[PDB]
């Protein structure tokens, strides 16, 4: 009943202190904001959660298991939207969606067509011809249309015009209805107010303030 | 005011030249120094008599199989006999210049640096001219050093200059081919494949022509280098044939660059499919989809080459000797194939596409053994198909195909451990020092050098054991112990397991 | 008039990339450039730099055709790409002053102030940047040159609400001293408080362009 619970995390990248005692707690059904300045530790934490980086201390309990040792049984319920989206230049836009969603929980054909219709993507075009805004709709549609009880979105609306970033807000608001925990790491302080409550702010690896809005 | 399409060439040249300051001196020296110090040097000890070289020169012109690989011998003079085995450098220099040109033009332009550069005050043709200047300079330097070295030996002075100029011209003919081929597709791999298909065709035509009448050896950029005929009466004018071609090719390359839209090539893209078929739902399926074209092309090329080396072989103590030497080259080419397939792991990771995959139901072994399995399977399939083709051709040209086919297939198959050892080395490097993964190429080249220059230079039989190509047994009659095969397979397994265990405890950054 | 696009068109394959555009920027004014996610904005920016070859219409940049005078007009233009990629081996300072040397000009008094104001750390290999400090490299290398026309593609992407404010302040100072800007935003909070006489393109052709 607690998807994320981090206590005293720490991580050194050599001579750089990326994290110095971060505290975070999500409560199974809330859209948790994750704010912070540039160079604070907002991805590094997401990469520690997914098991791509080894923590130097503290305790992490993602969905009830270690993110590093149980990094397979837990990833059948997690959808990840990278900060900088990179795709395969030879695969079509409509094949990347199915390929990515077929390694996570599994795609939902009822929602895939609906999301392609309401985002206005073109699913028959090589992925090296996408204009940085349709390159993000691929990740967004592949993540929103899946069986996942936790979304680790990382700056999800980078490169979206003022109407698609309202369609995305509506989609998140509708996805949260059917009990889907969300962790939203963003810089635009206009979508966090509309979506998120109980925000947490980090400055230099340490949480400075937390709580509801 | 004061603006031409070439503005900014010198700066681009000076930052291309500092990109590779450890590779260029090494491969310029490696193809020039061991001409007067190894090849010519070791002819006064193997053939230490005026009448002894006559027998060797007679045993070459009377065997098509041997002079298919190296070319003919036109007299018994010391220079002509000594430099005979050095007629392989015309292909290595071509490989080097092709790789350099593509690496500097298309490899970075595809990665997104063309927009960063061209938005500045650089000219339109600054990049192409920088790369061509670099490659032409390298192919001049190697030839000049080779000629200067050969001029210090007791051989005739005209022949040394002739060979130096021939090496430089063969280096220049294929730089233009690489420049033209880099303007074709927005993918570096396809451009390299097109550039190397032409060199493979040239080598095949050279071999077919020189193993017979010789009139078909005039239709290939290689061959115009052997008909200069150093130390046998020089045909100077044929150099024009190698110089009037580059100028025709280069002036085409610039034209293709005239209107091209930095980032593209010649043919616009085509729409694909909207849904993934029930095969692309796994790391294995995705890995196979990325590597269809490469496997098909490599298999077809190796089959076509084997179909020629198995036909010129017979126009038993020399047939085995030649068929055990014509397959070491296939082993080296297949090792290059294995390394190029295995480096796709490093290409994926450095492109931030490993995180997107490992943030799912994929462990850091079901992903590794999706490119490693392809590297171990494609090379084996290519080598076995080439062996079958060569054996079938040899049996057909003898008369019976049911007797020699198993022997030739075994001869081709016993190369596999020394082909998989290079994949093992690359995977072991990816897991300990990921940044230093592309040095595997260097290792491979080292082995090749130690195979060619090793025995001739008189190295002790303990520094010559440091390569796997020297340990492979002989199939046919005796001389088969199968002990080195077990040791090589054990070494492959040890390297692979160390590389895999060192990847499971690491940060994917 | 630095920009005089008067009917530009471009087709890549069968994809109607650009179907008649009517941009017009004047001297010393900031000029927004808005539209949906397929309009043809980055393609117009590339065409103005002579990097995509227009297939029709008339383009006029600073008085000359962009394609044939592409080497001569780049002494007055600074470009900030939408997708910023830097040399992995070089450092921040090495990248900045290399791009300055290649363009043949910098202003060190402004460069040092920009580095201290954006908070960039100039001594780190470029591969160790958090993409927000990787946009700052392009911003510092463009705002500190002697260009008199900035073609900013999507500058404030990956910047927290403080460096975004600093960027707005720097653009204001730049416009005070004669620089002309053509800015594509997708953020309607900086367009309102920065520029005037916006231009909106829907499918390749302008739909509404005029004073805010
Ligand atoms: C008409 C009738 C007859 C018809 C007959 C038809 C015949 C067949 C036709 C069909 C064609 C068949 C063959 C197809 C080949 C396709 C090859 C290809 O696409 O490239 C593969 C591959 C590159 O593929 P890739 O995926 O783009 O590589 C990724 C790299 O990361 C990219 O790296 P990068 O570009 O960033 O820079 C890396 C580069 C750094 O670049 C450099 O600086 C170049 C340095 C080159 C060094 C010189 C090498 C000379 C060889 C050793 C000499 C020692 C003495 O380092 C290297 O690449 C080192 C290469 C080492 C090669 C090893 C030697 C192999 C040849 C041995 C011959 C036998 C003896 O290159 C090679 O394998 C080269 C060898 C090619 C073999 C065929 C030659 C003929
Ligand atoms: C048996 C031999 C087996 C071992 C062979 C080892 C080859 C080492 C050279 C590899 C290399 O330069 O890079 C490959 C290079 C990869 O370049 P890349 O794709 O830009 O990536 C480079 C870094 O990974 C990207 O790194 P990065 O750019 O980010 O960082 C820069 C880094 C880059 O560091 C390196 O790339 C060099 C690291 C060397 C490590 C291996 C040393 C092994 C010593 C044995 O800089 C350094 O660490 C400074 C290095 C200082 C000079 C090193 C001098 C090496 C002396 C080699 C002695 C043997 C000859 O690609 C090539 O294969 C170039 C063409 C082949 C060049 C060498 C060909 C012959 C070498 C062996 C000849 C031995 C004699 C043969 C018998 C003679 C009988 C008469
Ligand atoms: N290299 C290319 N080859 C073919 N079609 C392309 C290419 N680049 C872009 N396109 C297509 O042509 C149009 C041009 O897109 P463009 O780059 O102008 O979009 P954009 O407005 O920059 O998007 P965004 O505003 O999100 O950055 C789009 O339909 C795009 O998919
Ligand atoms: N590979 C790395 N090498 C060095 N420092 C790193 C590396 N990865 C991350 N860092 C450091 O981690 C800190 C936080 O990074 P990140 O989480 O991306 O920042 P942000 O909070 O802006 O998202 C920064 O100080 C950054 O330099
Ligand atoms: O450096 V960032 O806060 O754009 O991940
Ligand atoms: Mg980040
Ligand atoms: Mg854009």
């Amino acid at each position: 009943q607690v998807p994320i619970e981090i206590r005293g995390l720490t991580k050194h990248f050599g001579s750089v202190r990326a994290l110095d005692g971060l505290d975070l707690t999500v409560r199974e059904g809330e859209v948790h904001g994750f704010l912070g300045p540039n160079g604070a530790g907002k991805s590094t934490t997401l990469r520690i959660l997914l098991g791509l980086v080894k923590a130097d201390g503290g305790s992490v309990r993602l969905l009830g298991g270690d993110p590093w040792t149980d990094a397979v049984d837990l990833h059948r319920h997690i959808a990840y939207v990278p900060g900088d989206v990179t795709l395969w230049p030879s695969l079509t836009g409509g094949e990347t969606i199915d390929l990515l969603a077929r390694m996570r929980g599994g795609i939902d054909n009822a929602r895939r067509a609906e999301l392609i219709e309401r985002f206005g993507l073109d699913p028959t075009k090589k992925a090296r011809t996408y204009s940085k805004g349709n390159r993000q709709k691929v990740s967004l549609i592949s993540a929103l249309s899946s069986h996942a009880t936790l979304l680790l979105l990382d700056e999800p609306s980078s490169g979206l015009d003022p109407l698609m970033e309202n369609v995305f807000q509506q989609c998140i608001g509708e996805a949260r209805q059917r009990g889907v925990t969300v962790l939203l790491s963003s810089h635009i302080l206009a979508e966090t107010e509309a979506l998120c409550e109980k925000v947490t702010i980090i400055r230099a690896g340490k949480t400075v303030e937390s709580g509801s809005l | 005011h004061r603006g031409s399409g070439f503005t900014g060439t010198l700066g681009l040249l000076r930052l291309y030249l500092r990109r590779d300051r450890v590779s260029l001196p090494l491969w310029v020296l490696l193809l020039s120094v061991p001409l007067a110090t190894v090849y010519i040097a070791s002819v006064e000890t193997v053939y230490p008599d005026r009448s002894a070289r006559a027998a060797a020169a007679a045993a070459i012109m009377a065997s098509p199989a041997q002079r298919a690989l190296y070319g003919p011998v036109y007299n018994d003079s010391l220079g002509a006999v000594g430099i005979w085995k050095a007629g392989m450098f015309h292909t290595l220099i071509a490989v080097a210049v092709i790789l350099t040109v593509i690496r500097h033009t298309r490899a970075d332009e595809e990665s997104g640096r063309a927009e960063l550069i061209d938005s500045t005050v650089v000219g339109r043709y600054a990049n192409l001219t920088g790369a061509l200047l670099l490659s032409f300079g390298a192919s001049i330097a190697t030839g000049a050093i080779g000629a200067l070295g050969l001029l210090a030996t007791d051989v005739a002075p005209a022949g040394s200059v002739a060979f130096g100029v021939a090496l430089a011209a063969s280096g220049m003919v294929f730089t233009a081919v690489a420049a033209v081929a880099a303007q074709l597709s927005p993918s570096a791999r396809f451009t390299r494949a097109v550039a190397f298909a032409v060199l493979g065709t040239a080598f095949a035509l050279r071999a077919i022509g020189d193993a017979g009448s010789g009139t078909l050896s005039w239709c290939s950029p290689l061959g115009w280098s052997l008909q200069v005929r150093p130390y046998a009466g020089e045909r100077w004018w044929v150099l024009l044939l190698s110089l009037a071609t580059a100028a025709v090719l280069t002036v085409l390359a610039y034209r293709l660059r005239a209107g091209r839209d930095v980032g593209a090539g010649l043919i616009a893209e085509r729409p694909g499919a909207g849904t993934a078929g029930p095969m692309l739902s796994e790391p294995f399926g995705l890995a196979w989809r990325l590597n269809r074209g490469s496997l098909l092309l490599w298999t077809v090329g190796l089959c076509l080459y084997g179909l020629v080396m198995g036909s010129v072989v017979h126009g038993g103590a020399l047939e085995q000797a030649f068929l055990a030497l014509a397959f070491t080259m296939i082993g080296m080419v297949a090792a290059a194939f294995a390394v190029s397939l295995t480096l796709r792991l490093h290409q994926e990771e450095t492109g931030l596409r490993a995180e997107t995959l490992l943030a799912g139901a994929v462990s850091r072994t079901h992903w590794l053994a999706s490119h490693l399995a392809m590297a171990l399977a494609g090379s084996a399939v290519a080598t076995l198909i080439s062996g079958v083709a060569a054996g079938l051709a040899y049996g057909m040209t003898v008369g019976d195909v049911g007797g020699k086919l198993p022997t030739v297939v075994g001869t081709a198959a016993v190369q596999l451990p020394a082909v998989w050892l290079l994949s093992a080395v690359t995977v072991g490097l990816f897991g300990l020092a990921p940044r230093f993964t592309p040095v595997a190429w260097g290792v491979l080249v080292g082995f090749i050098a130690l195979y060619l220059l090793g025995s001739l230079a008189g190295f002790p039989q303990m520094l010559l054991n440091l390569e796997p190509f020297a340990h492979i047994p002989r199939v046919g009659g005796g001389d088969f112990t199968a002990v080195p095969l077990l040791w090589l397979l054990a070494i492959d397994a040890a390297l692979i397991t160390l590389g895999a265990m060192a990847f499971r405890r690491r940060d994917v950054r």
